[PDB]
DNA sequence: AAGGGAAAATAAACAATACATAACAAAACATATAAAAACCA
DNA sequence: TGGTTTTTATATGTTTTGTTATGTATTGTTTATTTTCCCTT
């Protein structure tokens, strides 16, 4: 009984002694073991406190947006005083997600019970039924401090046995995953609770979709219903942007003055934020922290942008700093302007202590546009009552420095175009201080090209296995390993040049013919130990029992991958392609 | 053949009508026979021979990235394997020899405990799974008013799990490892809303895996944000040869995959004879009643109304002298139990029944082929 | 070939489509309307049937009297009787 | 520029497979009460 | 020992979930015949 066969063991690993170090952080040294361990550490923890000072307000905005939406909810839930009293007040909630809670007032000669059906907790309409007075009578006992069927004749003996009249709410969660017969019939059998005098009913939709699409489920004289009084309340991250401008400027106030973002990663972070419209505010914190995390674990100038560490500064930094490409062409600025040679030189590296002394000036600069971004926002927001607009696409226009461009669309900052006009100017070493995507790490690592890769390393192979060349002459396979591709990269190029159906022999055969025959056979026998193997080695079949026994095992890795189907059972002779390249 | 060989071009160009005559039927028996064992003897020579050199190489390339892995599950990440090839022997030698005790010397003695989860068995329970959790963690178990008039406990008791680790200070205390998270009996709707809701808790550090090459539809936009991945290509052309024991690779994969049956077959090779004395006297006693209740040669799959009940085994095994009372054949069976080949649950009068979780026709190769040879 | 008649919209006609269908008119495709006993009917409740899940304008109808048998009921003077016959 | 002629399309009869649902089983979830078993006292 | 409370064994009920069989609908397979434009002339 080995636990490789076992399901879900668990494994109380054997911890070594002491590993005689305190260096049990995740951070790695830089500039290939030239950086300092003090400097590994401070980038430590000037990383912790630059990553929590940002997710301190973005937990505070959270609790913003659920605060404001209780709120919202609860001035439309309550005082619709209607004078014909025989109808229920029905909220849609559109493009709600369904994880927000509800609170009922407190409201005495009067029960308030909140009742939240799940399309899971409804299969049929006695399963709403049964779920829903148990949910209301262990709920007035609950505030009450002998046995009652559940079924909806606890409504009409509600003042009969609790003294108090009843005010009953539903929640239903997921109204586009229940199915709408159910639904439907529900409705129509709490319309059967308004001849009793002392309830009333309130009806929560949380549309995730659309309102078009529930009339064309419903019956039409349920929605003949629902329209004595309804409500429409827009529930959703993405409405005016306003949670998504907010922890936006939440993370460009961490990073003012200290980290700059590049226009290449804001329009990434503006076009990845547009692909999912339901689940945004998550996926722009996971963006922002992705390539803050990226930041500090790559780049040694991390410890400088608090100004304490930079009376540390090393001759290595005074390597790499200078390959800048604003810099290049600060020198070739001075080339240009002032003919001679010295001032160039003792700007350079031969003056070792005027470069160093060049990095201290820059490093104070406010850098301007993360305050004026925010001016801006506020300026815009009080003064021309806008506000449909992103702020990240605002940031994305002043980098550039397109941003009276885009202000024309609203056609009322013409005589504001002028006061808010910004031109940024490229900072010096700006390039070692900011959060750029020119290598392809957020694209590989949160939205990766996932079955592209897969079929790339497949097809190629050469950019995955290291091909060596010393070391293969000493071991038992190098002779075959040049000669031979590994068997899921030999297999898949016969894979990719096939129709649509193809035949497993003619797919055997086709396979056979790529193998070299004589050094199969050489490695095969190159292992003097197995007895057994040789004896296979020696018969004319060989090859052919070889060749099998390596393609039905690829033919199999290819199954459980899901790159073939096997066609029409009871015949397992011919196989359908699954997977195309490219797609 | 075809002009276009990839793209949707390659898709639309590539399924063209081929003609009668053109069809080359030949059947695969126009091929060499294959004995079992020396598919084994080849496969396992060239699996541990043909290009170790390569992928072990490339292994200590991609050992330089276990700090760059260790820093994400320390910052909430999820953190999902792809890739061509097997990433088991990766994935357990990441998570138990690198990670858990770079945890444990970085919270400050006993490292964090590993729960490790093969997902690439097609018997991979969520009950069991989630049995083995709560051993863990301890979580405090739900009152009455949680517990909403049949709501399903597993889920319900994950939530006020939720609500308590929010909590609690930011320290992994567990590291659960998902081999083939898109494995056959764990790529399931109720399996993936578990281990979702369960990936929201940061004290508990997820590192999955998976090698279907459509496996990120397995994910909504509710899913992908309780687990927020970060994706790494990992491709090593590694055989698994672990991952083909639960799934029969001389019928080249039509072996129906979700049977578990096959999987059974390779525990049997290395028992004692009075285990496999004892599984054999059950898979035909049970046979007795395949054969009795259902009338019927097509594949319906053993349940507890053909099973043997435990009191009556027990006299069965007896007079066969497997075993001598009823703990030393409590003993032996849970073994089985452990492995889910054998099944014990009680039925509506209080008779506690065994059985066999397999089809009929399951069940007649398997007792003919590994336990009938003495 | 004709005063005139009003041709009632798609949104419009969704409410007769839903009288003839409780009216006993159209019947649901292949359809068990009541069941024999008490654990059939409840075996139903459970099962999620498909054109319940399909949209409203796809599902297959039957018919519980065909055209021929509409023929012989409604009057000759009625200007829809012409159309009783293909 | 014409034209051959093979790829592609159409149709029709037939066989083979998939699908929707009926019928049911079984496990999770739930309650009840007489007998054991602790347990104060 | 002696009453009282608490747990367990036995017994049945409820709701969700997963499996299988089957009649009907869909889809593939083969053969004859017609239209379309590529590749030689």
């Amino acid at each position: 009984f080995a636990d490789a066969q076992r399901s879900h063991y668990t494994v109380y690993p054997s911890l070594p002694q002491s590993n005689k170090n305190d260096k049990h952080i995740p951070f790695v040294k830089l500039l290939s073991g030239k950086e300092s361990e003090v400097n590994v550490e401070k980038r430590w923890e000037l990383y912790h406190q630059l990553h929590s000072h940002f997710h301190d307000q973005v937990d505070h905005i959270i609790d913003n947006i659920e605060a404001d939406l209780k709120a919202e909810i609860s001035d439309l839930l309550y005082s619709e005083t209607t004078q014909k009293r025989r109808c229920f007040n029905t909220i849609f909630l559109l493009g709600s997600d369904s994880t927000t809670k509800i609170e009922l007032k407190d409201e005495s000669s009067r029960y308030n019970v909140l009742i939240e059906l799940t399309p899971k907790e409804s299969p049929n309409v006695r399963m709403m039924l049964r779920r829903s007075m148990y949910k209301l009578y262990s709920a007035a006992d609950a505030e009450e401090h002998n046995d009652v069927s559940y079924d909806l004749s606890l409504v009409e003996n509600f003042k009969r046995l609790f003294g108090k009249d009843l005010a009953m709410v539903f929640n239903f969660k997921d109204v586009d995953s229940i199915n709408f017969n159910t639904l439907d019939n529900f409705i129509i059998l709490l319309k059967s609770a308004f001849k009793y005098d002392h309830v009333k009913i309130s009806l929560i939709f949380n549309i995730n979709t659309n309102l078009s699409n529930i009339e064309k489920n419903l019956r039409q004289s349920t929605i003949r219903l629902l329209k004595r009084n309804y409500h429409k309340l827009d529930v959703s991250s993405n409405k005016g942007f306003k949670y998504g401008n907010q922890i936006f400027q939440s993370f460009l106030d961490t990073v003012d003055g200290k980290l700059n973002l590049s226009d290449r990663f804001v329009e990434f972070i503006l076009s990845k934020m547009a692909n999912n419209t339901n689940h945004n505010l998550q996926l722009l914190t996971k963006m922002l922290d992705y390539s803050l995390m990226s930041y500090f674990f790559q780049n040694a100038f991390s410890v400088f942008i608090d100004p304490v560490n930079v009376d540390f500064l090393n001759d290595d930094y005074l390597k790499i700093l200078s390959r800048c490409p604003t810099f290049m062409f600060f020198v070739e600025g001075l080339i240009k302007q002032h003919a001679p040679a010295d001032e160039i030189l003792s700007l350079l590296t031969n003056k070792n202590r005027g470069l160093e002394e060049f990095f201290v000036e820059f490093l104070v600069r406010e850098n301007p546009i993360n305050g004026h971004a925010k001016f801006v926002a506020r300026f815009l927001e009080e003064e021309l009552n806008i506000t449909n607009f992103n702020l990240i696409e605002l940031y994305h226009n002043l980098l550039i420095g397109k941003l009276d461009s885009y202000l024309d669309r609203w056609s009322a900052c013409k005589e504001y175009k002028d006061r808010l006009h910004f031109e940024p100017i490229d900072t010096i070493f700006q390039e070692l201080f900011t959060l750029d995507n020119r290598s392809g790490l957020l694209t590989q690592s949160i939205f990766p090209s996932y079955k592209s890769n897969i079929e790339d390393n497949l097809l190629s192979w050469e950019q995955v296995l290291p091909s060596l060349d010393k070391e293969n002459y000493d071991t038992l396979s190098g002779d075959l390993d040049k000669i031979m591709a590994p068997v899921l990269g030999q297999l898949f190029k016969l894979y990719r040049e096939a129709n649509m159906t193809i035949n497993i022999y003619d797919f055997y055969i086709a396979f056979r013919e790529t193998l070299p025959k004589e050094e199969i056979l050489n490695f095969i026998r190159k292992d003097p130990s197995n007895t057994k193997l040789l004896e296979l080695a020696e018969t004319p079949d060989a090859f052919d029992k070889v060749a099998l026994i390596l393609f039905m095992q690829a033919i199999f890795a290819f199954e459980n991958m899901g790159l073939i189907k096997f066609q029409s059972t009871k015949s397992y002779d011919l196989v359908e392609k699954c997977v195309w390249r490219g797609i | 053949a075809s002009s276009f060989l990839d793209t949707f071009e390659g898709y639309f160009d590539q399924r063209k009508i081929v003609r009668t005559n053109a069809k080359s039927r030949h059947t695969m028996s126009m091929a060499p026979d294959v004995t079992r064992e020396e598919f084994s003897l080849v496969s396992n020579f060239f699996n541990e021979n043909f290009q170790k050199r390569p992928r072990q190489k490339l292994f200590e390339i991609q050992k330089k990235m276990f700090p760059q892995y260790w820093f994400e599950l320390t910052q909430g990440f999820s953190l999902l394997f792809y890739g061509v090839g097997s990433k088991r022997n990766f994935l357990e030698e990441f998570a138990i020899d690198y990670l858990s005790p770079k945890i444990a010397y970085s919270q400050l003695v006993n490292s964090i405990p590993c729960l490790i989860l093969n997902g690439y068995n097609p018997s991979c329970n969520y009950r069991d799974v989630f049995k083995e959790i709560t051993d863990l963690l301890v979580p405090a178990e739900l009152t009455r008013s949680e517990t909403k008039y049949w709501g399903n406990h597993v889920i319900l008791q994950i939530q006020k799990m939720i609500d308590f680790y929010k909590n609690q200070p930011l320290d992994i205390k567990l590291i659960l490892v998902v081999h083939n998270l898109d494995g056959p009996s764990i790529r399931k709707n109720t399996f993936q809303t578990m281990l979702s809701f369960l990936s929201v808790i940061r004290q508990i550090a997820i590192v999955a895996s998976t090698d279907h090459i459509y496996a990120p539809l397995l994910w909504d936009n509710m899913k992908a944000q309780n687990y927020n991945f970060v994706f790494h290509d990992i491709s090593n052309f590694e055989p698994s040869t672990v991952e083909s024991t639960f799934q029969d690779v001389m019928k080249m994969g039509k072996s129906d995959t979700s049977s578990g049956a096959e999987g059974a077959k390779y525990v049997l090779q290395s028992l004692t004879v009075n285990s496999k004395k004892m599984y054999k006297l059950l898979i035909e006693t049970q046979m007795q009643n395949m054969g009795n209740l259902s009338a019927n040669t097509g594949p319906k799959r053993g349940t507890q109304r053909t099973g043997v009940e435990l009191k009556l085994f027990n006299h069965l095994c007896a007079a066969d002298f497997i075993a001598s009372n009823e703990i030393a054949l409590r003993s032996m069976l849970r073994e089985f139990i452990e492995h889910k080949m054998a099944n014990i649950t009680k039925n509506n009068s209080g008779m506690e029944i065994i059985w066999v979780p397999y089809t009929y026709a399951e069940l007649e190769k398997l007792l003919k082929t590994v336990l009938n040879t003495l | 070939r004709i005063n005139t008649i009003k041709l009632w919209l798609k949104k419009d006609v969704k409410n007769v489509w839903e009288n003839l269908v409780q009216l006993d008119f159209f019947t649901e495709k292949s359809a068990v309307g009541l069941r024999d006993n008490a654990t059939a009917a409840f075996y139903a409740s459970n099962y999620q049937f498909q054109g319940t899940m399909i949209p409203f304008d796809l599902r297959s109808y039957q018919m519980q009297i065909i055209l021929q048998e509409l023929r012989r009921i409604i009057p000759k003077s009625n200007m829809y009787y012409s159309w009783t016959q293909l």
